[PDB]
């Protein structure tokens, strides 16, 4: 390194990335993956502290005949950072009698969207700045069955981990004492290395010179898969109020990491790892993908 | 002693070999059929029990026409029993356990429910009530309702004697083994790092009433339409084919 | 347009690319065109206050029979942030007898770092990140004639402006008194004007929407060409250790805004216009080289 | 009275007119000439200007300085035909102050007219550079001028010739500064004297030129310039 003798002005160059952020705003694509009736649109509501599901919790819910995914698209401002939220359902999936080809029209949508990115990128009368329509996270909940995951599960976790990032979450954790969810924490764990799935965060996307990342991210690994509660209604417990679940017995406090670990979920998806799916997505899966499809139209 | 024949249906993780232990207080515990024979000696009077649990249900990645293993072990012990004419075997009950969703009929269920009416009696429980609320509860017991009456499926109805208890029909129920001591007070239930979901709590979950109804108010009942209504119809076609 | 009822953390973000930029380090380059011995050394010594440029002003140099372009490139720290600099000179420019043809090395370098930039981006055994050699800003030193622009100079500035950023300053402005310096400033801009030399910044190329920021660069485009002097020495005037340069009847101080416009070059460069250099490079005039190219291929 | 002729060649913009005005107290490379009646200190001195417009100024100055040339050889051949001294006595030439050494324009020049015209060199705009700079930039210069053999003219009797290259600045105006009147350029740090042996050399050259070695310079082309021209004519 060149020694300075005074004082340059480089350190403000940050500040000038941030002005142009301002007058763009941040695009994030979250999808989320799971049998109907686990709290996927609950779950979204809640990480986000708005109503941005497509289908509100109360409305009337049918199984389509056919496996379909869905996509809403909303703006969310906070201390003038705004966040273009693209979120995408798959209303049918694992409900009917024959869940064959369940996980084609997911892995279609992720495929389509690279696909418009590569198609707008190599046009000749390209955009200044490429729309990003890229799934960028994909929420995977595991019904809290108690024993082991599901046929159907390991199989679209298989297929996803390849082509977007997969953060697996035990839907509606309420109903599973500490000592249960240690016990099937411990046997999906197994699981997911047995079938070698791995899920988001993959440390071998992560630079070696790097140490307190690579520590973050192993005790992030380490406490997968997360057990979540979610819920958009708030709670008077002691003389505060909680968001949480009422039944009978007590209340689930969401916010509480002694009663879930909604916390984990929301602080690597939104305060922790945010641009750092956005860059797995933009340099690990979409390079791969457009380097196999180039791979094909060398001609 | 008195014979019955208790069937299990549902997917797995349910809570169903809990809840079966909870009922018949002892340790009891491909689709296919598995048979096991329990003794129980409560309340003087000696009960044979079988409990016939159909393990694999709903556990596959196509569960296309797997509902045909139970039809074939009703009408097999139909047929036993038609030939033994010229012990009580048949299935006289069977527990259908709806996952606790909050959305309605899943199309399986629409599926064994349409295809099975007609040979047993279905008693639809919604497995693991400790993970709904009471509004999401009934909401959920509405909905199951208005598309069993929508696709003309014919449940059973409990005779008269809890008239506010038998038209908690689907049953919620939840299922402990655990011992707990509150306040000195020896309670099954399941202990939650926010409270105690208490098995026979009459708020809490639909337990104490399936017990009621099953174990020893109505337990003649089911044996009584089994034999002259399903299987009068099972003889009224294949004597008339 | 969608309303919020508690802390999300999306603000959080800026801080997560703050922490993401902090270990690759952000990268810039400055090309330095004019004729020798107009303090362009000095004046990149002075900007980034470090040896930076390829020649100290001390050593010695002879002019070269052709123009020829060279490269230096530093890692300068500041508070934890890189700044991986090139600094391009072109030593040898418009010292010649005859100067026809003398903007072609020029072209040719930056020409040649938008083929460099294409021929990464449309391989398909592509890099996660295309190191950006790119000449992200042209600082052009006009001689303090207080006449006129060179035709060797307008002819430079036209074919420049067309595909680089172009920021035009008057070298060795402690040789030009204030009223000579305004006649001189007055007379090149008329001249740009008339031989329709659009230099940085545009106002073409900026949102209809902005207007905050239009007015800024309009001020920014007012005032050029700006008067720099540039210098490494410290000095002793009154009780301060200032940069400056000691004559035989005063000391011109470099900091000063009273005698020489130095801090708006370094400010519009360095502290307020160093990435919307960069963005305009990357998408008005690198996008107008690649939908060229594509076209003839 | 007394008649003399100095041709003035640089680059357009090096203070070249004001030099002139300084030095006589007075208000396509084409030679233009202009004719001055100077009744100074009682001599009537005829002067004849002689400016080269448009050298250096074009992007092509290839062969520019022909013009000079066959402007020096047209009055040559013109006293020779009448054998009024028109020949071209002096010539300065001003090089700009860019602290390095010697363009190749300069170069060029000074080796096509050095055997036909006396050479005196300046360093125009002198106040551009420290001391120091000056300095170097002079001992550059004739290191440089003495590398290609260029013969510039030497002064005769009347220190000062050891300032070779004059570092000159050129003034019009007079200001006022610490209760006296001076010749100078005002700049916000400081006033830049034109009359000051420690700021400039124009005070030299002025005596040289004007005060003292002329008649030196009308001799040396007489007896040198035009008779190597006449002898190659013959
Ligand atoms: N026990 C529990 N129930 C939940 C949770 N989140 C949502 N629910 C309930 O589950 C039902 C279905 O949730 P919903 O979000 O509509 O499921 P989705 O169809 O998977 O989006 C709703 O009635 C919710 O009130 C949770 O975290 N725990
Ligand atoms: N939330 C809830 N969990 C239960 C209940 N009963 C059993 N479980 C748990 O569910 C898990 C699997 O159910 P299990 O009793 O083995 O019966 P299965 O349905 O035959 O698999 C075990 O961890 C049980 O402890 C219940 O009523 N509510
Ligand atoms: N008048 C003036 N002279 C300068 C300035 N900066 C540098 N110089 C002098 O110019 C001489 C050579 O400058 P240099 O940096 O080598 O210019 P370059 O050859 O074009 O790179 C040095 O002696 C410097 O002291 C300035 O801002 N104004
Ligand atoms: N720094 C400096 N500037 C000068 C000097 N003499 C003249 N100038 C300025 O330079 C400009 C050019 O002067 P001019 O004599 O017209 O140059 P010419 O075209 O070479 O004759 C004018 O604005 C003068 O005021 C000088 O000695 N030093």
């Amino acid at each position: 390194t060149t020694p300075l003798e005074g004082y340059v002005g480089i350190d403000t160059l940050t500040e000038q990335i941030r002005k142009k952020a301002l007058r763009q705003g941040f695009e994030f694509n979250v999808m989320v993956v799971g049998s109907a009736g686990l709290g996927k649109s609950t779950l979204v509501n809640t990480i986000f502290k708005s109503k941005v599901s497509r289908r509100q919790p109360e409305e009337d819910y049918h199984t389509p005949s056919t496996v379909e995914i869905k996509t809403i698209s909303h703006v969310i401002e906070e201390k003038g950072i705004l966040l273009k939220l693209s979120v995408t359902d798959t209303p049918g999936f694992g409900d009917q009698v024959d869940n064959t080809n369940c996980w084609q029209p997911i892995m279609r949508h992720v495929n389509e969207q690279y696909e418009k990115y590569l198609n707008e990128e190599i046009s000749i009368k390209r955009r200044k700045r490429i729309p990003d329509t890229r799934v960028h996270c994909c929420i995977y909940f595991i019904p809290p069955s108690g024993h082991s995951l599901r046929l159907v599960d390991i199989e679209v976790m298989k297929r996803l981990v390849e082509i977007v990032n997969v953060i697996p979450v035990i839907a509606k954790s309420d109903s599973l004492t500490l000592e249960e969810r240690e016990r099937f924490k411990a046997t999906i764990q197994q699981q997911l290395i047995e079938h070698n799935i791995r899920v988001y965060p993959d440390l071998e996307n992560l630079d070696v010179d790097d140490e307190t990342e690579r520590q973050r991210n192993l005790k992030l690994k380490e406490r997968l898969p997360f057990a979540i509660v979610g819920s958009s209604t708030t709670h008077q417990v002691g003389s505060k109020a909680v968001l949480g679940r009422k039944a009978g017995w007590g209340v689930i406090e969401v916010e509480n990491d002694a009663h879930c670990e909604f916390n984990h979920l929301r602080n690597m998806i939104i305060r922790t790892n945010l641009q750092d799916l956005k860059e797995v997505t933009a340099q690990v899966h979409y390079e791969l993908y457009r380097h196999r499809r180039l791979e094909t139209l060398k001609k | 002693g008195f014979e019955f024949t208790l069937m299990v249906v549902g997917e797995s993780g349910l809570g169903k070999s809990t809840l079966i232990n909870s009922l018949f207080l002892s340790d009891l515990y491909t689709v296919k059929v598995e048979t096991t024979k329990v003794l129980i000696k409560e309340n003087g009077v000696t009960l044979r029990l079988t409990i016939d649990d159909t393990p694999g249900f709903g556990d596959a990645v196509d569960n296309s026409n797997c509902w045909q293993a139970v039809i074939n072990h009703i009408e097999k012990k139909f047929e036993d029993y038609l030939n033994a004419e010229s012990a009580d075997n048949r299935v006289h009950c069977c527990l259908y356990f709806i996952a606790p969703t909050g959305h309605g009929l899943k199309p399986l269920d629409v599926e064994f429910m349409k295809n099975l009416h007609d040979k047993v009696n279905i008693i639809p429980l919604i497995a693991k009530a400790d993970t709904m609320t009471p509004e999401e509860c009934l909401r959920f017991k509405k909905q199951i309702m208005k598309e069993i009456h929508e696709h003309k499926i014919q449940l059973y109805e409990f005779p008269e004697c809890n008239r506010k208890l038998k038209s908690r029909v689907p049953f919620a129920v939840v299922g402990s083994n655990t011992v707990l001591e509150i306040g000195g007070r020896r309670v099954r239930g399941r202990q939650y790092p926010w409270g105690v979901a208490e098995v026979e709590n009459i708020d809490h979950c639909d337990f104490t009433v399936l017990r009621n109804m099953l174990v020893r108010t109505h337990m003649q009942d089911l044996k009584d339409v089994t034999n002259n209504v399903h299987y009068e119809n099972y003889r009224s076609k294949k004597l008339s084919s």
